[PDB]
C-alpha cells in the first residue's frame, strides 16, 4: 500500500 | 512468520510533529534507546524520502545506550488543508557477534523489528 523507502541523508 | 516486538525504545513513540514556519529547515528529534545487553542495528525508512534528511539514517546503537536521530523537514510549500500522508519507520535487528550492509542484505523479514510513526504538520 504505502511503501517505505530507506531514508536519505 | 510473525514479527517480534520492537526491542528499541522510541521517543516520540507514535508521532513526529513539525511546527512551521517551513521557510527554514524544521528539525524534530527521534531518540532511540537500547536497554539491552547487545548492540542493535537500526535503519530509518519513510514514505517520503525526498522530503526529509535523516541524520543518521542508519547505524548501530551500543548496549545500554541512546541515539538522537535528527529528522529534518526540508523547506516546502505548506498547504494547511492537505493532510500529511508522511510516515516513518524504525527497523531494527540484533548485531551479529564480531560485526553492516552485508548483515541487512541477508536479513529475512521476521528478523526485522518495525515501529511506525506518523508525521504531523502544524502552523
Ligand atoms: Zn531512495
Ligand atoms: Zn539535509
Ligand atoms: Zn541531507
Amino acid at each position: 500500500e504505502e511503501e517505505f523507502f530507506d531514508a536519505h541523508e | 512468520m510473525a514479527k517480534v516486538e520492537q526491542v528499541l525504545s522510541l521517543e516520540p513513540q507514535h508521532e513526529l510533529k513539525f511546527r512551521g514556519p517551513f521557510t527554514d529547515v524544521v528539525t524534530t528529534n527521534l531518540k532511540l534507546g537500547n536497554p539491552t545487553d547487545r548492540n542493535v542495528c537500526f535503519k530509518v525508512k519513510t514514505t517520503v524520502p525526498r522530503r526529509y534528511c535523516v541524520r543518521p539514517n542508519s547505524g548501530v546503537i551500543d548496549a545500554g545506550a541512546s541515539l538522537n536521530v535528527s529528522v529534518m523537514l526540508q523547506p516546502f510549500d505548506y498547504d494547511p488543508n492537505e493532510k500529511s500522508k508522511h510516515k516513518f519507520m524504525v527497523q531494527s535487528m540484533f548485531a551479529p557477534p564480531d560485526t553492516m550492509e552485508a548483515v541487512w542484505k541477508e536479513a529475512k523479514p521476521e528478523d526485522l523489528m518495525d515501529s511506525k510513526l506518523r508525521c504531523v504538520f502544524e502552523l
